[PDB]
């Protein structure tokens, strides 16, 4: 009962049979979720829509991911993933940012609980393909702690609204590593080239940043 | 000489009495968030960045000066009586040039009658502010200092929000500033709401305030049962450097009045409400040799 079950694809789907001519089924994606980190996705053929729902509905809860939400409400980092065709590209957004994603990412973040996240869906759309890479993504974020005891470091927030002040999110279950860690002058990262141009403002869609109801 | 607000040893006392919680100076602000930034610091480079918060806590918590009611300004610089109700309308004419100080500005007034005088403060500082426009700061006073709503935000416990506004419309000299801020104060010490100027820079505003006024009983009070013994120490022996003369400052002088007994002798001379004062820190010293041992 404390699970909430949403529609993202009906697909009519046709197949060449001698006995009947052409057969005719019905293929559902359903996503569900508590609305706190467990959530799931299910596909459901049935010659019936409601047989359908009532599969892919009763078989995504045996299917549950646990997303792990920073904050209770968003990401802990960024995660560019490329499932297929379909890149996703989510940015870990303060709170109050609402939801500014694909529909079904929207759908699916409130299924999980994630109330403030971007996200940028390139290359093919395909909704099957954009909910397994987006769960995959979500599945294999890395928490905060686990970073801390990987690395052995306080992991420690600056937060701009909190001016200067150092707030320690993590610290390490065992052992504190007291090398002061490599002050990399230059980080070898693989930069998205959107970003960067959003950064410098060379970016003019007419579409980016429109007023858009609340999500 | 008594001491000025602005002395090395009195900053000093203020600063200690002050308090640094590092949560309340840098506690969050409902503005334009943006996605934070994480670093992985080693317990020295916590421990360093800790100490850099810690210096910028201190720089942001810089005590405004308290500073002595402006007299007002009347000078009249030339009485051409020829231009008398030529104009129906005064002419302000405000020197902008960018180098100057706002305090030596040349702001002039040529009255209907031909008086060209010297612009008031209050037509000073709205000229200021209308061609150097400040942030934060408005032509027109807001309505927020008239006293029903002073009140108003007294009540929501607001004081600190309520003496951020007066520093940003009015002048640290100005009639106005003064005003709000010993009404604030006297709120505060009404309330005994002491407790939430610590750890902001109007608490030095506030002691100095209670010291020149003499009525510090309420404050020694929340320091005492708060268990800040050393602040409510240096806050008695401020009260005898800003009070030689006074009795209690006398009777600290005669006996080797060195800790507590110093607060006894406030108590029992120069204090309205000494024989609480005395019960409180009575209280006190019956917790400590209660849990101290």
């Amino acid at each position: 009962e404390d699970f909430d079950t949403r529609i993202l694809e009906v697909r009519n789907v046709f197949t060449m049979t001698a006995k009947e001519g052409r057969k005719k089924s019905i293929r559902v994606l359903v996503a569900v979720g508590n609305g706190k980190g467990a959530a799931g996705f299910s596909i459901g053929k049935a010659t019936d829509r409601m047989d359908a729902f009532r599969k892919a509905k009763n078989r995504a809860v045996h299917h549950l991911h646990y997303i792990e939400r920073y904050e209770d409400h968003t990401i802990f980092h960024d995660i560019s993933l490329r499932f297929k065709r379909t890149h996703i590209k989510m940015k870990k957004q303060p709170k109050g940012y609402g939801l500014r994603c694909h529909r079904a990412i929207i759908t699916i973040c409130r299924l999980i609980g994630i109330k403030d996240m971007y996200a940028k869906v390139s290359g093919s759309i395909n909704m099957l393909s954009l909910t397994q890479g987006l769960f995959r993504g979500l599945s294999r974020q890395e928490t905060h702690q686990q970073l801390a005891d990987k690395k052995g470091l306080h992991v420690v927030e600056i937060r701009e609204e909190c001016g200067p002040l150092p707030i320690v999110v993590a610290s390490p279950r065992g052992p504190l590593r007291k090398d002061p860690e490599p002050e990399d002058e230059v980080p070898d990262v693989k930069l998205d080239w959107e970003d960067v141009k959003t950064a410098q403002g060379m970016k003019r869609s007419v579409w980016s940043n429109l007023k858009r109801a609340a999500t | 000489k008594k001491p000025t607000f602005m002395d090395e040893e009195v900053q000093s006392i203020l600063t200690k009495m002050t308090g640094l919680n590092l949560q309340k100076t840098f506690k969050p602000a409902i503005q334009e968030l943006k996605p934070p930034t994480y670093k992985l610091m080693t317990q020295a480079q916590l421990e360093e960045a800790t100490r850099q918060a810690v210096e910028a806590a201190k720089v942001r918590l810089k005590m405004p000066p308290v500073l002595e009611e402006r007299v007002p300004i009347n000078d009249v610089l030339a009485e051409d009586k020829i231009l008398e109700g030529t104009e129906t309308t005064k002419y302000v004419f405000t020197d902008i040039s960018y180098s100057i100080p706002h305090r030596e500005r040349f702001i002039v007034v040529r009255e209907p009658s031909g008086t060209l005088r010297k612009a008031s403060w209050e037509e000073r500082d709205r000229m200021i502010q209308v061609y150097f426009p400040k942030e934060g700061r408005k032509i027109l006073t807001p309505i927020i200092f008239k006293e029903e709503n002073l009140r108003t935000m007294y009540s929501q416990d607001r004081h600190v929000d309520v003496l951020n506004l007066c520093f940003a419309q009015f002048e640290p000299d100005s009639t106005e500033y003064i005003k709000v801020h010993h009404k604030t104060y006297e709120d505060i010490d009404k309330r005994g709401k002491y407790d939430l100027l610590r750890s902001t820079r109007y608490f030095g505003g506030m002691v100095w305030y209670f010291v020149n006024n003499k009525k510090i009983d309420g404050l020694l009070i929340d320091q005492i049962q708060r268990d800040l013994i050393d602040d409510a120490t240096n806050l008695v022996q401020l009260y005898h450097v800003l009070h030689p003369d006074g009795q209690s400052a006398q009777g600290a002088k005669d006996q080797a009045a060195e800790g507590i007994n110093l607060i006894k002798v406030f108590a029992k001379t120069e204090a309205q409400k000494g024989a609480y004062i005395e019960l409180t820190l009575q209280t006190y010293q019956e917790a400590l040799s209660r849990h101290s041992a």
